């Protein structure tokens, strides 16, 4: 008895992403801003094609 | 929309949703009667409450095409709906506006070629548990039509693994794909309460089946083995091949062969081959045919049959109790269903207006029994003249006589 | 264009589609039921679903050559058919033009000869599935006239790879050739839900069949058998090979000799030759007669016989159930196939215009059934006194009096 497939994932955006994180709630920014709110503001200041 | 809400979308009315797959028309039965045990057919129907729908319609088939006496019962019971007058009336106490679109689907319906073949293959599903029938939607200008009615096979179909109760076509997913609105008449009658797999009446008529076709093939066997006695020839030591293969075709041919002669040391004894009766058989054929024919339409006609014996109450007598019982449930079921997927595309297609679903107009078959006319008639008379006023409508419905115009 | 819509183009209307098949015309049936075992039986049905028609039509015209019994039951079956009396109705509230158009295809079936041989010749795809008749086109003027009406056989055609439903003559191509458009009168009824290989009831009657021949063989061979006893001679050793024949053939003729003499050294011992009965071989010719019979005709009359027993509703009650569904049915089907195909040529190119399709005439068969003057008779003074008007248009329709002109 046997199911099949035929898909795959997919890498939309690796501008859009990140990752590597070294996460942790200790103190309300110097343990938090280490990974939560480097990834936010690094994506809010992505910068594409024409800077 | 349809009658269960679901949205519905004119796009997809131009093709078959089945168009996509053209690698079901190319299938084969795979024949799972031959070679069938009662474990392989107990396997069989479990799969099938699990979802593998393919198996058991092919072996549905085949016991529909080997056996005689129960091809017979259904091809009976199904030609008696095909042979009942119908008509499309409007809903309870409707309006000028309702009444002349039960008018327009009835003209309709006449003219629609192909209806008695759409009644055929809908009560399939009497005997499979449910029948699909695909739709051709066409333009005529303005008016969406039925191009033709296509039965497809149950095995063509499978369980939805989150529902038991939701068939999908197999589309090579584990889920299958939904059925598509309006491109379907679905009949699925219920003989009794459960899911969709179980409801096939082919489910109780399988062991009836299986016994009388193993009581048919070793009464065959029987016969065949039956005639000459089994005669086994012994030859002393020091006979040679030669010798030996001359006294085996010698004991082969003697059945057939009225004399022979043979050494005195030699030996020839003739064995019982095999002594009984086809009474055992003949009684298990009859019990199982007997069962068939209480399951498929009842024991009072068919298996007990009624016997002969006229009158202006026989028919009452033969047909209203188990027979105009089956007849009524069935029509009523068959109707129930075409008014649900036949009559609503049209009325909601090829009409203007979002008409509310509760006052569609339904399809009814006539039902009507034979009145005794002599009896009745000489009955009226002396109630007139007591003092009863008696409807016409109500004599004029119940002869079949229609009202003056 | 035809029913179905396809492009009609009378440039291929002068010759038959076969003519350029010389070969098809000189082939002879190969006769596959003799030597028939049940293996070969379930192969030759296995191939026909698959394509392979030949060997099923060739083994379906034997089994229906060979069996009287089954014979008898479809002569029967379809003389029902062939005395019924027709007639060409206009549609649902025909105009002047369209009746018209009716009364001139009535007058014209009217006077084409052959009829009655279409008719039986269509009626042969009740048992084989399908029945295919060439129609010869000729111009006796300005009117085109069929004139002649040819049934080829089924081993003629084959099922097209791409379509198990869509028959293709043979033209040793894979693929076959399809059907001409007006060249043909193709009758498919239907009695079970299924393609075109499984639609034939001999496949149903195959089995019993196989069954009653092998009873009857074994049956006559035991009957061969019987008589005499077998008796084999001993010899001493010693005895030479002149004595050895001498002994042999006393043997030989001992049955029907009555007395004989041989040394008291020799010995000759009679066994049982063949001891039974005819009752399993007879029993299991009944079974599968009686099988036949349900198959063909219902078991209410054949099989289990309706016994004897008038009376003016004598006629209803051995009709009305199972005769007269399996006569309305079969009538149907009939009417449906000959209105789709002869009817519609005849309309289009006989007549001006293009009219519509969903108008065209329908023939229908007379289906009326004897009513019984004498109750109805005595019925109706009495419901007239009363004050009931019943049309007169509906007494002259049923009693079958024509109404005054």
């Amino acid at each position: 008895f046997m199911a099949d497939e035929y898909r795959y994932g997919v890498r939309s955006r690796c501008n859009v992403g990140f990752g590597f994180w070294q996460l942790a709630a200790m103190s309300t920014e110097e343990l938090n801003q280490v990974n939560f709110e480097k990834v936010y503001d690094a994506m809010r200041n992505q910068k594409a094609d024409g800077g | 929309v349809d009658v269960y809400g679901n949205p519905i979308r004119t796009q997809q009315l131009r093709e078959p949703q089945t168009s996509r797959l053209a690698g079901l028309a190319k299938e084969f039965a795979q024949h799972p009667a031959k070679g069938l045990t009662p474990a392989k057919l107990a396997r069989i129907l479990v799969e099938a409450e699990q979802g593998n729908l393919q198996a058991q319609a092919e072996l549905f088939m085949d016991m529909e095409e080997r056996d005689a006496h129960l091809f017979a019962e259904m091809s009976k019971r199904k030609r008696a709906i095909l042979g009942l007058d119908w008509a499309v009336e409007p809903p309870r106490n409707a309006s000028a506006a309702e009444k002349a679109d039960a008018d327009y689907l009835h003209e309709l319906l006449l003219d629609l070629e192909g209806l008695e073949d759409l009644l055929l293959d809908a009560l399939d599903g009497i005997g499979h548990g449910y029948s699909c029938i695909e739709l051709e939607w066409a333009l005529q200008g303005r008016e969406w039509m039925p191009l033709a009615f296509h039965h497809r096979p149950q095995s063509w179909f499978q369980l939805n693994p989150e529902d038991q109760n939701e068939l999908r076509l197999r589309d090579n997913s584990p889920a299958g794909e939904a059925l598509q609105p309006f491109g379907w008449i679905i009949h699925r009658p219920r003989a009794r309460s459960g899911y969709v797999a179980r409801s096939g009446l082919f489910r109780v008529l399988a062991w009836p089946y299986l016994f009388r076709h193993y009581a048919t093939s070793d009464l065959a066997e029987m016969l065949e083995i039956y005639g000459l006695p089994i005669r086994l020839g012994k030859y002393p030591p020091g006979t040679a091949d030669e010798e030996k293969a001359t006294l085996l075709r010698a004991v082969t041919g003697l059945g057939h062969a009225a004399a022979g002669i043979i050494p005195e040391t030699m030996a020839i004894d003739f064995q019982q081959a095999a002594q009984g009766s086809s009474d055992p058989f003949l009684a298990m054929m009859r019990q199982s045919e007997d069962a068939i024919s209480k399951a498929v339409l009842g024991g009072t006609l068919t298996s007990t049959t009624s016997q002969s014996g006229g009158g202006a109450f026989a028919l009452g007598q033969v047909h209203n109790e188990v027979r105009h019982d089956l007849l009524a449930s069935d029509a009523r079921q068959l109707a129930a269903t075409l008014s649900r997927d036949l009559l609503w595309p049209l009325l909601v297609l090829n009409r203007p207006g979002s008409p509310d679903v509760r006052r569609a107009p339904r399809l009814v078959f006539d039902l009507r029994e034979q009145a005794d006319i002599t009896s009745m008639a000489q009955s009226i008379p002396a109630l007139v003249n007591v003092g009863l006023e008696i409807p016409s409508a109500w004599v004029y419905d119940k002869l079949g006589i229609p009202q003056p115009a």
